[PDB]
DNA sequence: TCCGTGGTAGGGCAGGTTGGGGTGAC
DNA sequence: GGTGGTGTGGTTGG
C-alpha cells in the first residue's frame, strides 16, 4: 500500500548517491 | 554483488536476510513485499542436487539490516517463519526456472525507515519498464569476487540485455520466466551479482510514481563479473498471479 | 505457428499454489 | 555486553 517509497529517501524529497543513473538509462 | 559499492543508510528497507538457526549463517537474500510475507530465490530453499530441502523452522529471515553480521539494536527485525511456498513448477534439475519461493512470517512485521516493503509490477509498468538498456538495481551481501565477503550491504546498478544476448551467453536452457542484466564487454562499465545473493531484489524506480517496484529475483550465473556472461534474474511479472494466489489463499 | 500429461513431481488429461503469455521462442 | 569496538555513536541505549 505504501510500498516502494522509502521513508528517508522518497518521504524526505531526497535523492540517493546512484539513483539519477537508472532515471537517465530511461 | 562484484564492483557494487557500500548501501546507503534505508536505501534499500526491503531488503532481508535469509538466515540459518544452526550454524548460524548466511543463506541468501529476499525482500519484504508485505508486512507477512517474503519473497526469495526457491534454490535458496530447495536444491535437491545437492539434497538441499530447508523447513520452515530451519530459518530466520532478519529485515532492516546493513551490516552483515552484528546485531543492529533497535533497527532489525528477526522472524520466525509460519510457512513456505516453493512454485509447482521450479525446475531444479535443468535451469532453475521459475525459481522462486515465499515464505510466509509466524507474525506481522512493523515498518518503520529501516524496514518496508517493495511494490510489485502491475502490467503497464512492467511493459514500459522491462525494456533492453534500463538500468535498475541489486542488493546483497553475496560475495565480492568470485575466487571476501562484504562488511556491508552492496549495491550494484546494472542494464536489462536484449534476451537474444542473454539466450546466446549461457549454454543453459532459458525460459521467458528469467531475463538476464550486466553490462556488456565493450561498455566498459562493470558489476554482477555473485554467489549469497540469490533472493535479493533486482528493483527499478518508476518514473511516473516515484516508486521502486520490484522487477526480479537474483537466480544465478556463471561465474560473477565475467566478460560476456550475464546475471540471471527470476521474472517477477511473469509469476505475479501465482504470488497474488499464495498470499490471497494462505494470508 | 506453438507454448501438458511428464516434468522439478501425483495422478491423471484438469487443475491446483501449476500449462500463462511474452523487452515470447520456434 | 548484549552484537564490534585498544567502543559510550552509530542506521540504536546506556
Ligand atoms: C543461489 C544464489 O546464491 C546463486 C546466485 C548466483 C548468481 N551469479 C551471478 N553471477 N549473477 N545461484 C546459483 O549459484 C545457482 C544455484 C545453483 C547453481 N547456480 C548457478 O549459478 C550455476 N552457476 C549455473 C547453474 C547451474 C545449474 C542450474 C542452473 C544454473
Ligand atoms: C523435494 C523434497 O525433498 N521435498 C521435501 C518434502 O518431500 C517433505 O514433505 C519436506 C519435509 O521433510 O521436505 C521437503
Ligand atoms: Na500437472
Ligand atoms: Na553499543
Amino acid at each position: 500500500a505504501d510500498c516502494g517509497l522509502r521513508p528517508l529517501f522518497e518521504k524526505k524529497s531526497l535523492e540517493d548517491k546512484t539513483e539519477r543513473e537508472l532515471l537517465e538509462s530511461y | 554483488i562484484v564492483e557494487g559499492s557500500d548501501a546507503e543508510i534505508g536505501m534499500s528497507p526491503w531488503q532481508v536476510m535469509l538466515f540459518r538457526k544452526s550454524p548460524q549463517e548466511l543463506l541468501c537474500g529476499a525482500s519484504l513485499i508485505s508486512d507477512r510475507w517474503v519473497l526469495t530465490a526457491a534454490h535458496c530453499l530447495l536444491y535437491p542436487p545437492w539434497d538441499k530441502n530447508f523447513t520452515e523452522n530451519d530459518l530466520l529471515v532478519r529485515i532492516g539490516k546493513h551490516s552483515r553480521t552484528r546485531y543492529e539494536r533497535n533497527i532489525e527485525k528477526i522472524s520466525m517463519l509460519e510457512k513456505i511456498y516453493i512454485h509447482p513448477r521450479y525446475n531444479w534439475r535443468e535451469n532453475l526456472d521459475r525459481d522462486i519461493a515465499l515464505m510466509k512470517l509466524k507474525k506481522p512485521v512493523a515498518f518503520s525507515d529501516y524496514i518496508h516493503p517493495v511494490c510489485l509490477p502491475d502490467r503497464e509498468t512492467a511493459a514500459s519498464l522491462l525494456q533492453a538498456g534500463y538500468k535498475g538495481r541489486v542488493t546483497g551481501w553475496g560475495n565480492l569476487k568470485e575466487t571476501g565477503q562484504p562488511s556491508v550491504l552492496q549495491v550494484v546498478n546494472l542494464p536489462i540485455v536484449e534476451r537474444p544476448v542473454c539466450k546466446d551467453s549461457t549454454r543453459i536452457r532459458i525460459t521467458d520466466n528469467m531475463f538476464c542484466a550486466g553490462y556488456k564487454p565493450d561498455e566498459g562499465k562493470r558489476g554482477d551479482a555473485c554467489e549469497g545473493d540469490s533472493g535479493g531484489p533486482f528493483v527499478m524506480k518508476s518514473p511516473f510514481n516515484n516508486r521502486w517496484y520490484q522487477m526480479g529475483i537474483v537466480s544465478w550465473g556463471e561465474g560473477c563479473d565475467r566478460d560476456g556472461k550475464y546475471g540471471f534474474y527470476t521474472h517477477v511479472f511473469r509469476l505475479k498471479k501465482w504470488i497474488q494466489k499464495v498470499i490471497d489463499q494462505f494470508g
